């Protein structure tokens, strides 16, 4: 399973490259400000189930007829599966942040999620409308720009990694586009 | 493409015998109810779009995420292609109504239609609602007694409801 | 030329097994040996183009 | 992500990473009291493993709230514990009663044994027990055989094993195994080849025919062709599937033949000018150009080049290409 | 299988058309002659063993060499005569299937297509079956419009052997 | 297609080298038997409709369940398609007689022939017993001493059997 | 296919609103490279034979398997099959570079390339070196301002080499 | 699985006859030539480690692009598997000649190994160059004309038998083809 420490060793074994210290400086930049990844992960995994609390509630306020007859989150069984559907994919977003690659959301989640959501008739527009809501919901704990809450940080620019979650949120709508 | 008459002929030839006396009057029953069956498809071809636009406006008022911006059937190139599928299955059930069987219906429409709806990403539970939205409107005019002499046409509209039910199953 | 000798009974069976298409079945009929000796040996190249655009392209 | 020789590993990117990472064995001969985060992880592992990653909520886990507690002293795991989970209402709601008998059999092999049965003589031995000796000996036909008492000693958890050469199933049972396993984000129901209402492998599991092993999550893996047999004895039809054989004078006219597998086309895409022809957009008979999609072709080696153009200029995605 | 009903469906499906008043008289005219054609099918069914064996002897009176010549293609033996009676029974069965469906569907599919491949291979003459069918044409003993329907599908079979 | 001369071209093209001298004196043995190859293919295709219809007739004698109604070879469409495939194997075996190898018989005619028959449902054990009639009607045809002068062609009749048993094991 | 102007309209319709004014001056950076894209096409479309000669000059040297007797590209049509396949990975990248995305790159070349090499047996190992021998051959070839003024083009050298590595991972 | 003794039974079954003296004459001569075939297969299985030695170290000197970093026999699991994948397919034809029938080869392995191999990514032309390198390796051993090891047999001519193991191994290669 890939991470950014081992992204280069599946790159350099095309070259059979004994890694002299030129290409390793990005890994020495990965170990430089990986604390800002680490200080964002504790700002995610402690504030995790309030991301999904307004995900489908933010979806149903503008796409109202999925709790209507002929919806998709009509019953209690139809709705509670959707709240675990969104919380699984945000669990699998933040595996990739501390790892450093786009491994885990492709080799487990999107190795077959496009045929999943069309086997059930899960609407792909509303299952990216919530994740576009969960895009900007997941950047605000990294940014500390939130209307409601402040996390005890140190003050720098994490905008290299504030859009890296959005650079994981783009390829979750790769197949379910 | 078989008929009701050709289905009982093709079972006889694979057994290798003539038609029995119980099978000719089973078909002589079927020809004296022919003007009932000609009066049914005259009702659902003289209203062959007033069924469809009133079934579309029923469904679109009920399910609102079809017409939403971003929807499956939102734009006007995916709106006539929604009304194309609502109009050919009213056509192809009415071919299966006049035949007496539905082997015209599944092979010319429904063979793998839920597999092409899988490839487009189409919600198929709502189109099965739209066939059921078309099914009761089709039997409300088949039961309409205007202009025709009055008799019993009971099992023919239960045959017509079975053709819509076979269409609405294999599209989800 | 829908005679017994001009039929193509092996090309007919591969259509019925859905192995080839109609477009591969029309291509087997112009390359059929009845189409050479009856419609290609008896006119030149400037009349044979008038056959293969009237019949093929319609 | 896609790759065969990308990082020397052929089947971690085929969808079997966590089915090859874990082993799921339990370490104590009875479950010790006091600590309830080390053996409840084993139960929710088996609640996705045996049910095929189906959603068991706690509203039905507390309906089944006896059968795991008797495992904690009194039953064995894999022999008795998921056997007791296979005799539930929740097991009978998904894999027995919404579907036929063979579909209940051929989904039980993925659930219990971790394989696909080949032919019908493996369907013969399992369905000779239901019609004679009920449902409880039908489920316990699996659990007391050589196929169950050898691969797992009785305190592991039954995994997937339908890809290895030590599991001496067949070579066709490989090809069915990735029809049944579509990554780790599917189920019995969230599977497009069969939902809960259907049967997975009706023709292909019986006749041992191998199929196109498509990598899941690929570009255009939303394809499966339908079924209609051809011929006049069985009164079938023609025009639904391309043939699986490629014999004749068009076998070796254009070299070696191939079978392509197109995902699907639409109405915008046919013209070479990037749009839709504004007009009536149809013929008079109101069908598409490809009036049902997910079609397939049989083509030789010397016309693979214009056919790969003619699919890809028209909006068709390709599942795979298999030689015949 | 072409019937009148599975032909007017096909021209409706060519034009994308709902079944108009044009296609509701092609199927009505089948119903005004399904009365006379189903009595003719019921009459030919009952008098089958009179008409089959009577036509098998009327072949042998016109062509007496077929009962005399040796070799497997002739009626000179016991099993040669049994296969000839099977063949007229195959021919007369497809006449009655056409009176049920109202057209030449079942003898196109089950009889006519591929017939000349057999009659050249197994050395069977097509004029052995004209004389068998010209017996059945003017010895079925029907009358009126019941005879008009049985005499239409008998000489469709004579014209595909001629 | 490949004949025997096309074998050792492609059996040395991937090997890379030239044609070695120890192989070609076996191939100049084959042109001594070149005149005993072409009579023998002329023996088969002169009687090419008397080996087919004499062995389909002896097939339906022992197996009456194919020409009985409801059988596989019942109708005239499926009788003509039974005599078609009985002659197709007679072509591609005699194509392999003139060439020197099997590789046009089992590449154009036997590559999926039994899996054609499992999909259609024809008895694949019973096409082998018609072919083995045609094996015995042609090996015993190609041992006559009329038309040719006498001499030992016992080496070349085992090759004619060896493709007739290759179609006997292809179809089961 | 869709382009770089189309996706911010594809997220203006599938979201469903009007234009934000932050979506308008994000397109100013597209024409901050808009002239600077146009001379980058001149460094690859004027050197079409020049890269694909200089790369396959190198590729059989350290990897002499392709020219072996029994190697892959052995016959001259297979060696011409390399040259028609080396350029299209650069041609559709040259379609992708004037586009600004990889939609038409995935539409017409890439989707159907891993399995097509695997059915033919041409290796996925060495079709990535044909990416990589032209990867560094266009990093040098496009980084020079011979004819155009001098400034910042440090974005688009990480976009055409942001498309070769997309083609590298989509084939192995 | 079919036997040649079983092959005359289903020959005599749809025919609905008994067993006559006519087709019996093939099988009684098969008995007395059974020891000659029994003198063949014992040397096929007892020099099998050499035949899987020269299966894979011989095909790799005529295409060394698989031991290259990035090839399809590069890592030491795929190095281990290619040693293992060839020693099962000659084990199956040792079963197949005692029955005489190729159907036991077909239903066990030769139905569907081709459909796996393009999803396992291995090339088939490399495989048939490794199939045919065991083909002439086999037919030396049945005739006793092998160079470096010469074994104990009787005296005769098993060239009818030596074509039969050449009649198997092309269909081994044509299955992958
Ligand atoms: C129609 C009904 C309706 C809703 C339910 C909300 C749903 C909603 N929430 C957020 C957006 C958000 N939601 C959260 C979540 C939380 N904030 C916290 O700190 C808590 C711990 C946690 C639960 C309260 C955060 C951090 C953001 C982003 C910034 C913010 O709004 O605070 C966004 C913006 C996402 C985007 O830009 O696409 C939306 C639409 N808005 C609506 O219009
Ligand atoms: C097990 C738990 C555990 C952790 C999570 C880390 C905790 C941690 N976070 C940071 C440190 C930091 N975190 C931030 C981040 C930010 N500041 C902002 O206001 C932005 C909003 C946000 C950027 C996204 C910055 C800028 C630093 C200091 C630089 C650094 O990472 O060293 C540091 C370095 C400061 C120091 O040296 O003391 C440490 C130790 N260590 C632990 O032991
Ligand atoms: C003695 C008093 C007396 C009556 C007035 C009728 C009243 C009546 N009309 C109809 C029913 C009908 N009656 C007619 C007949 C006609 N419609 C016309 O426009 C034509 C002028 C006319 C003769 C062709 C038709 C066509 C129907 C069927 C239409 C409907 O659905 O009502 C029926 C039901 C079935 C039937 O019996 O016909 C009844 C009870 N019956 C009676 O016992
Ligand atoms: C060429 C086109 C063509 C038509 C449009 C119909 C029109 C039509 N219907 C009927 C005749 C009839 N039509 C019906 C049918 C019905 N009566 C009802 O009240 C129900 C609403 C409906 C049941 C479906 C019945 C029941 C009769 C017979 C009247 C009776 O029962 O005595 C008749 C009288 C003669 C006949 O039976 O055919 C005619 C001409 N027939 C045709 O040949
Ligand atoms: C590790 C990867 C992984 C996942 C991603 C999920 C994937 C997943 N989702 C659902 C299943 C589902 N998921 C949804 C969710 C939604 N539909 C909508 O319209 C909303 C927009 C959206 C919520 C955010 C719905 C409605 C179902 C169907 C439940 C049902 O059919 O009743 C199922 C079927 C389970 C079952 O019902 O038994 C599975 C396996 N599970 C996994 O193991
Ligand atoms: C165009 C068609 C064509 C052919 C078929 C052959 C036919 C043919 N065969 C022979 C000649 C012969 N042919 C045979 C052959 C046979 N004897 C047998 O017992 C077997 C039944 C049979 C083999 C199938 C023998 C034994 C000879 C004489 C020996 C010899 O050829 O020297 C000759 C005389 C010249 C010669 O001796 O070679 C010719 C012309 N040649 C042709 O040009
Ligand atoms: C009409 C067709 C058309 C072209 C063929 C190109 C050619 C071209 N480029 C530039 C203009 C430019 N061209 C470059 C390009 C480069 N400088 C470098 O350092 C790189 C090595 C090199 C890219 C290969 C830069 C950086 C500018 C802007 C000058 C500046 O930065 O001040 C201009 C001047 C007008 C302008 O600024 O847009 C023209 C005509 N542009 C076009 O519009
Ligand atoms: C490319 C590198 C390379 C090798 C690895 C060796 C391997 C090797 N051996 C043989 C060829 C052979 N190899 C054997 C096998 C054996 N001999 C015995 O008697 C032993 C019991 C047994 C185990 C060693 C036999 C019997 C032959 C045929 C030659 C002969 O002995 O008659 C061939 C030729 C087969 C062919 O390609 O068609 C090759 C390539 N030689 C090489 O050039
Ligand atoms: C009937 C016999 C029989 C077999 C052959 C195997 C079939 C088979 N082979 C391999 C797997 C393989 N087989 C080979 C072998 C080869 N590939 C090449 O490039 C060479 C042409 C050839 C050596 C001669 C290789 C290299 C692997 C890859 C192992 C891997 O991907 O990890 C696998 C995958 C194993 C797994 O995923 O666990 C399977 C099921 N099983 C059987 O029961
Ligand atoms: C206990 C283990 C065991 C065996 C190993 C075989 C042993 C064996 N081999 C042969 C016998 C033989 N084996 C061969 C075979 C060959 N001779 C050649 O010249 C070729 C190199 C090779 C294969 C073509 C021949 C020609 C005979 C003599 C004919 C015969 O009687 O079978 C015989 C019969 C005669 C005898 O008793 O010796 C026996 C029993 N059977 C067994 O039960
Ligand atoms: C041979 C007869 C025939 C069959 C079997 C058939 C299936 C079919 N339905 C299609 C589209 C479609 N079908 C629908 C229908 C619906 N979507 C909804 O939301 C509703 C629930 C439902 C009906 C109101 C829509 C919206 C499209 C267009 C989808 C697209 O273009 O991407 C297409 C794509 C081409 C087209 O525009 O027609 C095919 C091939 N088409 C045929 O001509
Ligand atoms: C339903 C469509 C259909 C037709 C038409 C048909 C004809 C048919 N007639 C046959 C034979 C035959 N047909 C006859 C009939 C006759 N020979 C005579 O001398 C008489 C004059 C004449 C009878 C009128 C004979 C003798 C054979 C046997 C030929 C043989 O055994 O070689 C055979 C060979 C198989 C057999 O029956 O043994 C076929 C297939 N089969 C069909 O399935
Ligand atoms: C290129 C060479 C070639 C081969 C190898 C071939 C096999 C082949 N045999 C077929 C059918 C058939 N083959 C048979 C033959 C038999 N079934 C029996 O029960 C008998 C044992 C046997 C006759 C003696 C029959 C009855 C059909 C079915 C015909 C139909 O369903 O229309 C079909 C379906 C199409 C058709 O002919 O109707 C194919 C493709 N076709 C070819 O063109
Ligand atoms: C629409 C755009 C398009 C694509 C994407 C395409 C791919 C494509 N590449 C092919 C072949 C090929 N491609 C290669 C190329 C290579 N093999 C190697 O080992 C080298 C590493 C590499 C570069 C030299 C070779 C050798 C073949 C022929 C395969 C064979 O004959 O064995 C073929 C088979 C037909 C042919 O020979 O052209 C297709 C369809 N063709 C197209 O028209």
């Amino acid at each position: 399973m890939l991470d950014a420490f081992s992204r280069v060793v599946v790159n350099s074994d095309a070259k059979a490259a004994y890694v002299g210290g030129s290409d390793l400086q990005a890994l020495k930049s990965f170990i430089a400000d990986g604390n800002k990844r680490l200080d964002a992960v504790n700002s995610i995994v402690s504030n995790a189930s309030c991301m999904v609390s307004d995900a489908v509630s933010g979806m149903i306020c503008e796409n109202p007829g999925l709790i209507s007859p002929g919806g998709n989150c009509y019953t209690n069984r139809r709705m509670a599966a959707c709240l675990r559907d969104g919380e699984i994919i945000l669990r699998y977003v933040s595996y990739a942040l501390l790892a450093g690659d786009a491994s885990v959301l492709e080799d487990r989640c999107l190795n077959g999620l496009k045929e999943t959501y069309i086997a059930l008739g899960v609407p792909t527009n509303s299952s990216i409308r919530a994740v576009s809501i969960m895009k900007a919901q997941a950047v605000a704990f990294i940014t500390n720009t939130a209307t409601e809450r402040k996390m005890s940080f140190a003050a720098g620019d994490c905008t290299s990694l504030a859009s890296e979650v959005a650079s994981y949120f783009d390829r979750v709508g790769a197949a379910i586009s | 493409m078989l008929d009701a008459f050709a289905k009982v002929v093709a079972q006889a030839d694979a057994r290798g015998e003539f038609l029995s006396n119980t099978q000719i009057d089973a078909l002589s029953k079927m020809v004296k109810e022919g003007n009932q069956r000609l009066d049914i498809v005259n009702k659902v071809t003289s209203n062959a779009s007033a069924i469809v636009t009133n079934s579309a406006r029923a469904l679109f008022a009920e399910q609102p995420q079809l017409i939403q911006p971003g929807g499956n059937a939102y734009t006007s190139r995916r709106m006539a292609a929604c009304l194309r599928d609502m109009e050919i299955v009213l056509r192809y059930v009415s071919y299966a109504m006049i035949a007496g069987d539905s082997s015209v219906l599944d092979d010319r429409c429904l063979n793998g239609l839920r597999e092409t709806y899988q490839a487009l990403g189409t919600p198929g539970s709502s189109v099965a609602v739209a066939i059921q939205k078309m099914k009761d409107a089709s039997v409300a005019l088949a039961n309409d007694t205007t202009g025709t002499p009055i008799g019993d046409c009971s099992s023919l509209v239960a045959e017509l409801a079975g053709y819509f039910d076979r269409a609405a199953v294999s599209v989800v | 030329q829908i005679l017994k000798s001009t039929k193509q009974p092996f090309l007919e069976s591969q259509l019925r097994f859905n192995q080839i298409s109609i477009k591969d079945f029309i291509k087997g009929l112009v390359l059929s040996a009845p189409f050479r000796d009856l419609n290609y040996n008896v006119n030149n190249n400037y009349r044979f183009v008038e056959i293969c655009v009237q019949r093929v392209l319609g | 992500r896609l790759g065969t020789v990308s990082g020397n590993s052929s089947l971690d990117k085929l969808g079997l990473d966590k089915f090859l990472s874990e082993s799921n064995r339990a370490y104590t001969p009875r479950a010790q009291p006091g600590f309830s985060s080390e053996y409840e992880q084993i139960i929710s592992a088996t609640y996705k493993q045996l049910f095929g990653n189906a959603y068991i909520m706690d509203s039905e886990r507390a309906e089944m709230a006896k059968q795991e507690s008797m495992f904690r002293d009194g039953q064995l795991t894999l022999k008795d514990f998921c056997r007791a989970l296979a005799k539930t209402e929740q097991y009978k709601k998904r894999f027995f009663d919404s579907r036929p008998l063979y579909g209940a059999i051929e989904l039980n092999f993925k659930n219990i044994l971790g394989r696909t049965p080949d032919g019908l003589e493996h369907y013969r031995a399992k369905s000779a027990v239901y019609d004679t000796k009920g449902y409880e000996a039908f489920v316990d036909a699996f659990f007391d055989d050589g196929e169950y008492d050898e691969v797992y000693d009785d305190y592991t958890v039954p995994f997937y094993r339908g890809y290895k050469t030590e599991a001496n199933l067949s070579m066709a049972a490989f090809t069915h195994f990735f029809r049944m396993v579509r990554g780790s984000s599917t189920s019995d129901k969230a599977n497009p080849n069969s939902m809960q209402k259907d049967i997975p492998l009706n023709y292909y599991g019986i006749t041992k025919t191998p199929l196109a092993v498509i990598a899941p999550g690929a570009a255009g893996t939303a394809y499966t062709e339908s079924f209609a047999g051809t011929g006049s004895w069985q009164s079938g039809r023609a025009g639904l599937n391309a043939a699986r054989v490629a014999l004749g004078v068009p076998a070796t006219a254009n070299g070696k033949s191939f079978r392509v597998e197109v995902t699907g086309y639409t109405q915008p895409g046919f013209g070479i000018t990037a749009g839709t022809a504004v007009g009536k957009l149809y013929k008079a008979n109101k069908l598409s150009r490809y009036p049902r999609s997910n079609k397939s072709y049989v083509v030789g080696f010397d016309e693979l080049t214009p056919l790969y153009q003619r699919i890809t200029k028209n909006g068709g995605t390709i599942a795979s290409i298999t030689p015949l | 299988m072409k019937t009148p009903i599975t032909e007017a469906i096909a021209t409706a499906d060519n034009q994308g058309r709902f079944l108009s008043n044009t296609e509701l008289q092609a199927v009505n005219g089948r119903y005004q002659r399904a009365t006379a054609s189903l009595t003719a099918a019921k009459a030919l069914t009952g008098s089958a063993q009179r008409l089959i064996t009577g036509a098998a002897q009327a072949v042998y009176n016109k062509f007496p060499y077929t009962t005399q010549m040796p070799g497997p293609a002739y009626a000179s033996s016991a099993i040669g005569k049994a296969k000839c009676a099977r063949d007229i029974g195959y021919y007369l069965r497809m006449v009655t299937y056409c009176l049920v469906v109202g057209g030449t569907g079942p003898m196109d599919e089950y009889l006519v297509a591929g017939l000349e491949e057999i009659n050249r291979s197994f050395d069977l003459s097509p004029s052995w079956y004209i004389e068998a069918l010209q017996y059945i044409k003017n010895s079925h003993g029907l009358s009126g419009q019941v005879a008009n329907e049985a005499n239409a599908y008998i000489d469709y079979a004579i014209n595909t052997l001629s």
